[PDB]
């Protein structure tokens, strides 16, 4: 087969910058090279075909070039809507192959997260489980740390975190952490705390609740 | 005025067969090639095969003849069929129309959304849905969707109308079961005065549940 | 980047019933061909205009986009006699100029 | 009167020995075809460019050049050892392509 | 660098056959149609037939299958053959290359000069050539070319070098024989001091005569 | 067949004039219509194809149009080199057919002819014949009259005239008249006269010679 390679699969740029996605064919494909954009919403759209040609309804700021077995897509004047994954495809010969893609983060100003904590629902306790949920929403950059506590004592096991993909509109990230316990263990303790540490502060943002205080 | 929509089972066990149908509109299958493509979770796209305008086919040899494509031009449908599935066939599957710029170059001008397919021995489990009411400006509410299989679930608020400030977090897999959360931020006057409801679809079990968020 | 001067569109054509051959005669094109016990559906690759031209110096030139043709061999019927004839099909969209006044 | 934007030239091609098929593979084109005890010499109608860009282009706001485009036509061919009826790429037109400056 | 040249017998009797060859240069017969055309004296052109690039042919039905065209691509020659000639086939015959603007239109882009053919029972007669010296500024001299058949003759002066002020009058036919005159106007200091000669070719009899013009 | 008709086969115009050659097809030929120019030297040249398209190396002043089954060739700013015959051809369907053509005379100022007379050559008299030749060269317009005389007496029989086609360089016409006799008849007379009458004068231009005066 013909391998298509995108060596840098992650890229981070600011609004107005010019970015280059590169692509390498393992054999000569001449001009049979297409470029696609997969937005986070799932949708896929043809940007450029035949190395440099525009598909209808595609911005002036996209641009396609190539030297040898190497091919670049260039986005001048980077706009907020360009958060997507960019991948190439050779249409020279079967089987058609695609590059692994290059994901584009768009930078923005730092933002601390809005933190909210939630005890187990009454419904869940009737079942036998007890999950404690903490949302950390709309922060930048993506790196962040969540520590749990039960009665002022750190709790590391039973903790499952989950990150959204970068928001296309405002460029922020969001993240949920979940502390799962058995009903019995949750009823044996009172204070439950979610503690978020982020580049925006040396002090962590703390949210808490008490079980029997209601 | 051109779309493709793929519909498939969502779950099939190892060794069983797979049928996906691509339903096409805005154009005729007599005139255009249809390509099948596949993206395993957290991995690159892979071309499976194509049915040309004239009914002829070509497949990726990697599939070892396990895949076949057929079509009915009058009904605007293309049929993917795969036998002897493995966990390696776990992927999102999409169909895409082929387009030509003269006989000089070839490309995929229109893409379907994709149907998720998980290959596994585990059984369909519907999700339990739990409300997340705040503790004793803007207020944040939530929806825990615990213990389902397979993916995906879709989650809306007030049947789509409450779209702003919604964060549905990717699912996490622990012990063959998926758990997911979603949040929404509304106004403090807006809640709890007006009701806020959580809608959760899970196509694989054909379950649809609504959970109103009520204060303590 | 790079643009067409005239917007073209290409398709497969599998439902061709008539055509004019290279000798100017209106002929019937069969749906199926037979070459050595091998039955192929008779298909054609055609390109034409998408309904002046882009990038033309309109101060010194009138212009418009026009469909040009090619001759390709095909199994056909001139009345009662079946034969291998060249026929005219759409193959391109090209710009043609015209001096003003 | 009326002029081409890009000067083309058309001929019959009767000495084609090779070509690339629609699947991207290099194949051998036979000199003679056999359709029901009827021996036709295999001929092709082709059009291409005739060798400061295209005629009549607004050169102030546009770079341009004349380019040969292609079509697919069925032909009797040879992919190694297996003879078959395959679509192959031949020249079919000369068309102008634009490019914005800077 | 594209020409066509036709060569033929000039005279053939009724009911005998006709062979003309078109010799081609500057292009290959593998790639281009060749057409044959015919203009009877004082009448409109008439298309006879053609040999396509691929060797196939088509003829004017008016000829009742009497005409045939064949070609040798390596030798760059096209061959017209006609059987059972009549006086109606008296014409100039020319070959012409076919040219295509895509498959959209078709034309004759390059034309041979033409070979003159007379169909008749009469015999080849060579011309007698007579000088025309003036009577006992610029001086006019001449050349009477009497009693030949068939057409044409060509007439030059000083083997072509004396080209200005030359008038070769169309032949006149009386009693199965053609008579023609030519005049040349030159300077007094040129003649009679320097010699002036009349060259007269008649391809049909393969005769070539030169007649110097001498005063009385 | 498809008949192509050129109803006016003769046309006369002046330098600088705009002339239209017309052509009519007997059935619809759509745009498959070519225009040729046959100069008097014999050569034939494709001017225009597909109703209005130019063959390479063809003047701006040629122009092709058409309505229904009617087709025109227009030559703007008529130049001296345009003396030719102009004919059309349909390339729709076999058999290809041509119009009978339209011959173009270019007008010029009137010019009297240069007349010269020549006795029979000594060679011809040895044979038994005796032709007397008279050239009337470079005149316009084309109509002209030649009368012969033997000893002041009109001679009508044995007179063969011949006319050139219009000269492409200077637009004039030329013409030879020939009085043929038997050797015996020619020796029985003395004075031989050629008498040209033309629009340029009411009096005819006379040229003569005497046989025995040499």
């Amino acid at each position: 087969d013909i391998q298509m390679t995108q060596t840098t699969s992650s890229l981070s740029a600011s609004l107005g910058d010019r970015v280059t996605i590169s692509c390498r064919a393992s054999q000569d494909i001449s001009n049979h090279l297409n470029w696609y954009q997969q937005k986070p919403d799932g949708t896929v759209k043809l940007l450029i075909y035949y190395i440099s040609r525009f598909h209808s309804g595609v911005p002036s700021r996209f641009s396609g070039s190539g030297s040898g077995t190497d091919y670049s897509l260039t986005i001048s004047n980077l706009e907020q809507e360009d958060i997507a994954t960019y991948f190439c495809q050779q249409s020279k010969t079967l089987p058609y192959t695609f590059g692994g893609g290059t994901k584009l983060e768009i930078k923005r100003a730092d933002a601390a997260p809005t933190v909210s904590i939630f005890p187990p629902s009454s419904e869940q306790l009737t079942s036998g489980g007890a999950s404690v949920v903490c949302f950390l929403n709309n922060f930048y950059p993506k790196d962040i740390n969540v520590k749990w506590k039960i009665d002022g004592s750190e709790r590391q096991n039973g903790v499952l975190n989950s990150w959204t993909d970068q928001d296309s509109k405002d460029s922020t990230y969001s993240m949920s952490s979940t502390l799962t316990l058995t009903k019995d263990e949750y009823e044996r303790h009172n204070s439950y705390t979610c503690e978020a540490t982020h580049k925006t502060s040396t002090s962590p943002i703390v949210k808490s609740f008490n079980r029997n205080e209601c | 005025q051109v779309q493709l929509k793929e519909s498939g089972p969502g779950l099939v066990a190892p060794s069983q067969s797979l049928s996906i149908t691509c339903t096409v509109s805005g154009f005729s299958l007599i005139g255009y090639d249809i390509n099948w493509v596949r993206q395993p979770p957290g991995k690159g796209l892979e071309w499976l095969g194509m049915i040309w305008g004239d009914g002829t086919t070509d497949y990726n040899s990697a599939l070892k003849s396990r895949l076949s494509i057929s079509k009915d031009n009058s009904k605007s449908q293309v049929f993917l069929k795969m036998n002897s599935l493995r966990t390696d066939d776990t992927a999102t599957y999409s169909c895409a129309r082929g387009g030509y710029y003269y006989g000089t170059s070839y490309y995929f001008d229109y893409w379907g959304q994709g149907t998720t397919l998980t290959v596994s021995s585990a059984s369909t489990t519907p999700p339990s849905v739990y409300p997340l009411a705040p503790v004793c400006s803007s207020v944040t509410l939530g929806c825990l969707v615990k213990g389902y299989f397979p993916e995906p679930v879709t989650l809306t608020w007030n049947s789509g109308s409450l779209s702003s400030g919604v964060h549905t977090f990717p699912a996490v897999l622990q012990s063959d079961l998926y758990t997911l959360s979603s949040s929404v931020t509304v106004t403090s006057s807006t809640w709890p005065s007006q009701s806020i409801t959580c809608n959760v679809a899970h196509p694989a079990s054909s379950t649809k549940v609504d959970k109103k968020i009520e204060p303590r | 980047g790079e643009f067409s001067v005239c917007d073209s569109v290409s398709v497969w054509v599998g439902d061709k019933t008539t055509a004019t051959d290279i000798k100017g005669k209106e002929v019937m094109v069969l749906g199926e061909v037979n070459i050595n016990n091998s039955v192929f559906k008779q298909y054609f690759f055609e390109t034409k205009c998408r309904d002046g031209c882009r990038g033309i110096d309109s101060k010194h030139w009138n212009s418009y986009c026009t469909t040009t043709h090619t001759f390709v061999k095909a199994l056909t019927m001139d009345g009662k006699q079946a034969a291998w004839r060249f026929i005219r099909i759409d193959t391109a969209c090209v710009c043609v100029l015209s001096r003003k006044a």
